[PDB]
């Protein structure tokens, strides 16, 4: 019945800027919208209720407006700690409802471009004894999130045997970290000599390679 | 005011489950209680609501599979027959404004620390810890591998070291078992003087590991 | 701090109204067998006033602290209030019609004035009042305004039409038709008699008690800064109206000689 849609899926904004998030209902609700914020790995917190009134303890930089169908939330002076996900919730009715919450909008704080730092970790002796080899390469403290990594064994490309993990945006520095792990069979480890992780990111003029030879 | 969730467990697909939400600081006769669920890396999903008088309202998809009850101090949510798609973090919230028929039930505050529920036929397993030893600054870490289910907590020097510690989210492998890495960057000169120990803790299997990394 | 004073006033009204209605019912049921038709309507009017009397303690405990009785009681207390209002308003019309029928149509009066007619009309009036009250109750319920409970009626923008419908229903059904019947009957009765005062005083009192309430409700319906004084007006008019149940026994004990004959003895 009442379907809540949040227009911008993700918005990128510099510090000291204005952020506008729009929420919409399929049917009119007489100004009964609430806004919640969820920082990564934390419980949600209330910001505004009745679409205009601030919850006690929340700063005055958040301003909610709108009534009827359209609704808006504005963040006036953005800070590095404002990177989170915002949800609009309709408190009109609870009968024949699929979901009272919206899709959620993510705010990513803009920052000066910073090249990653690259480290390479070869498999340890214990794991090699166990029967599996893991080679890890780490990209640290970079922005933006669009970094790319390629593995090369004896100058030959590999695919389908590498997995990447990325952290959430830092609340203090607004940077990112990524880690790529390549898993090989114990026997296959000695079939080759040189391993390399190559990184492409906007902060580097040319791709940067970190490599090691068994020994 | 505080709400605490309990009952998170690894349950085989088909056996009923029950979660509890204990309350402190306020009376349940005055407020309504909301149950929400969030899949890993997805938006909030309202499941059900219990009002002042004890009238339960469920989302369309949740009708017939969940049941909410209340008592003097605790609120229980029972899952009659969980399926593999029921794995998620369950939150318990208090509605500050509410009506006995669940209209005008907007402001939710405070929230609780969600409880994680996993459904699968795979048995629990203990993590395997390996050291990613070092080769300006240096990076070193501990690789936790092939554990199940979530979560695993990794700290450094029993919590003494916290600056520059990155713990990436767990990634589900092809074998159905998770993997994770924890990396810390430190001054190079400190490598030969101080000792770094990764403390891995896995509650489901009651596993404690203290692995030291040395070049 | 006006809520405490209002609660004390409600307690005063409770005690006096309960005593008066109890005395009236006591005399009518002990020292008479309700042989006269006139006594049956008085008995029903007293039983209607007791319905108001029974809703005071909940209101007193609501002014102090808050509403802790739930939703079923939230509906039932309002049902008592509205049923009492409607029934007491209709029984006065029945009394006025009966008095007209006697004074003017005395020749034909002997056939109608029997116990069976009184019983049937009283049952019909009670059912009519209950049916007219049914629409209002469906919307009353308990709400939490940040932990504070309150019993009140809530309408969505879809069901809002029923609020206007019920307001106008109350107005026309409970004021205009009874007032028209009084106007028709008592001009003729005075025309015949000037050349009794009891029922005339009863109607004028019970109309002046409720007319401010009806007027403020009419203004509220038309409206749907004026809000604040309109709220004050309706709040005061509620108390103004409440006194009819207390004063009806006063009138019947002051005027009727039959009441005195058995009240002096006790």
């Amino acid at each position: 019945a009442y379907d809540m849609t949040q227009t911008p899926a993700s918005v990128e904004v510099a510090v000291g800027g204005t952020v506008t998030i729009k929420c919409q209902a399929s049917q009119s609700i007489s100004s009964y919208l609430s806004w919640y914020q969820q920082k990564p790995g934390q419980r949600p917190e209330l910001l505004i209720y009745k679409a205009s009134t601030l919850a006690s303890g929340v700063s005055s930089r958040f301003k909610g407006s709108g009534s009827g169908t359209q609704f808006t939330l504005t963040i006036s002076d953005l800070e590095a700690a404002d990177a989170a996900t915002y949800y609009c919730q309709q408190g009109y009715t609870s009968s024949n409802i699929d979901n009272i919450f919206g899709g959620g909008t993510e705010v990513v704080v803009k920052r000066t471009v910073a090249a990653p730092s690259v480290f390479i970790f070869p498999p340890s002796d214990e794991q090699l004894k166990s029967g599996t080899a893991s080679v890890v390469c780490l990209l640290n403290n970079f922005y933006p999130r669009e970094a790319k990594v390629q593995w090369k064994v004896d100058n030959a490309l590999q695919s389908g045997n590498s997995q990447e993990s990325v952290t959430e945006q830092d609340s203090k520095d607004s940077t990112y970290s990524l880690s790529s792990t390549l898993t090989l069979s114990k026997a296959d480890y000695e079939k080759h000599k040189v391993y390399a992780c190559e990184v492409t990111h906007q902060g580097l003029s040319s791709p940067v390679t970190k490599s090691f030879n068994r020994g | 005011q505080s709400v605490e969730e309990s009952g998170g467990r690894l349950v085989t697909p088909g056996t009923p489950l029950t979660l509890t939400c204990t309350v402190s600081g306020f009376s349940l006769s005055n407020y309504a209680m909301i149950w929400v669920r969030q899949a890993p890396g997805e938006g909030l999903e309202w499941v059900g609501t219990i009002s002042l008088g004890g009238y339960t309202y469920y989302a369309n998809w949740a009708k017939g599979r969940f049941t909410i009850s209340k008592t003097s101090t605790t609120v229980d949510l029972k899952i009659s027959s969980p399926t593999t798609e029921d794995t998620a973090t369950y939150f318990c919230a208090r509605a500050r404004w509410s009506t006995d028929s669940a209209i005008y039930t907007y402001a939710f505050d405070p929230w609780g620390p969600g409880t994680l529920v996993t459904v699968s036929s795979a048995s629990t397993k203990g993590p395997s810890v390996f050291p990613l030893a070092p080769s300006g600054t240096a990076a070193l870490g501990c690789l936790v591998k092939d554990y199940f289910p979530e979560p695993v907590t990794v700290s450094w020097n029993s919590g003494a070291l916290t600056s520059g510690v990155h713990t990436f989210p767990a990634v589900l492998q092809s074998s159905g078992l998770y993997s994770l890495s924890s990396v810390v960057t430190v001054p190079s000169s400190s490598l030969g003087t101080q000792t770094y120990i990764c403390n891995v803790n896995h509650k489901p299997s009651n596993t404690k590991v203290d692995k030291k990394v040395e070049p | 701090n006006g809520k405490l004073l209002l609660a004390v006033f409600y307690c005063l009204l409770f005690v006096f109204s309960l005593l008066g209605n109890s005395l009236v019912i006591l005399v009518l049921v002990v020292c008479k067998k309700l042989r006269s038709i006139t006594d049956v309507y008085l008995l029903n009017l007293a039983l209607s006033d007791l319905l108001f009397v029974f809703s005071f303690p909940f209101q007193t405990y609501y002014l102090l602290d808050q509403w802790v009785f739930g939703t079923v009681m939230c509906k039932v207390v309002s049902g008592f209030y509205y049923i009492g209002f409607y029934s007491s308003m209709f029984f006065i019309t029945l009394m006025s019609v009966d008095r007209y029928l006697a004074v003017v149509h005395a020749v034909y009066a002997l056939k109608v004035r029997t116990i069976r007619m009184g019983t049937t009309l009283c049952l019909a009036v009670w059912l009519t009042a209950i049916m007219a009250t049914i629409p209002l109750l469906v919307f009353y319920q308990v709400a939490s305004e940040d932990g504070v409970l309150q019993c009140y009626s809530f309408y969505n923008q879809q069901t809002l039409k029923w609020k206007i419908f019920t307001n106008f229903k109350m107005n026309i059904l409970g004021l205009l038709i009874p007032f028209t019947i009084f106007m028709f009957c008592y001009i003729k009765i005075l025309h015949q008699l000037k050349r009794i005062r009891l029922v005339l005083i009863v109607v004028i009192a019970s109309l002046l008690f409720w007319v401010p309430f009806n007027v403020v409700l009419f203004l509220t319906s038309l409206h749907s800064s004026i809000s604040q004084q309109l709220t004050y007006a309706t709040h005061v008019t509620e108390i103004i109206s409440f006194t009819h149940c207390c004063v009806n026994p006063v009138i019947y004990a002051f005027v009727g000689e039959k009441f005195k004959k058995h009240l002096s003895e006790i």
